[PDB]
């Protein structure tokens, strides 16, 4: 950290705080780390199969199956280099909500 | 004989006869076809 670099990952969770926030030094443990319970690794090619009238859309996971985007995923850094015109069009929405 | 569609009492729907006669009257489909066009998104496996 002295040269700039940092350990560990990434969560993009919606923290709608009020009082005192440290981003670099989060105290209580994380909120989920990869397998985890309910926790899903995204799959390689990070594609989303859209449902149709009136389904919401699914990310495909590790492996083939498509699991909803609404819950928890752990996304690879080298996924989100070639899925950040999808990332930012689904998932990220339901980041923000 | 040419028109048994139009005549014809005992006419079943889509015998035809073609060996001897040519029918002159028929009981056709006719075919609304959809022909899709395919555009989709296209992926590529990450690094590792």
């Amino acid at each position: 950290n002295l040269f700039n670099v940092a350990r560990g990952n990434l969560y993009l969770v919606q923290t709608a705080t009020n009082g005192n926030w440290s981003p670099m030094a989060p105290v209580a443990a994380p909120p989920f780390v990869r397998g985890g319970p309910n926790v899903r690794v995204v799959g390689r090619f990070g594609t989303i199969v859209p449902r149709p009238n009136g389904l919401e859309p699914q990310l495909i996971d590790d492996g083939n199956v498509p699991r909803d985007i609404a819950g928890d995923w752990v996304y690879p850094s080298d996924v989100l280099q070639v899925s950040v015109a999808v990332f930012r069009d689904y998932v990220w929405p339901m980041v923000k909500a | 004989l040419r028109w048994p569609g139009l005549v014809d009492p005992n006419y079943r729907v889509g015998t035809n006869d073609l060996p001897n006669r040519i029918t002159l009257y028929n009981s056709l489909y006719r075919y609304n076809f959809t022909y899709p066009t395919l555009d989709g998104i296209m992926y590529v496996r990450s690094a590792t």
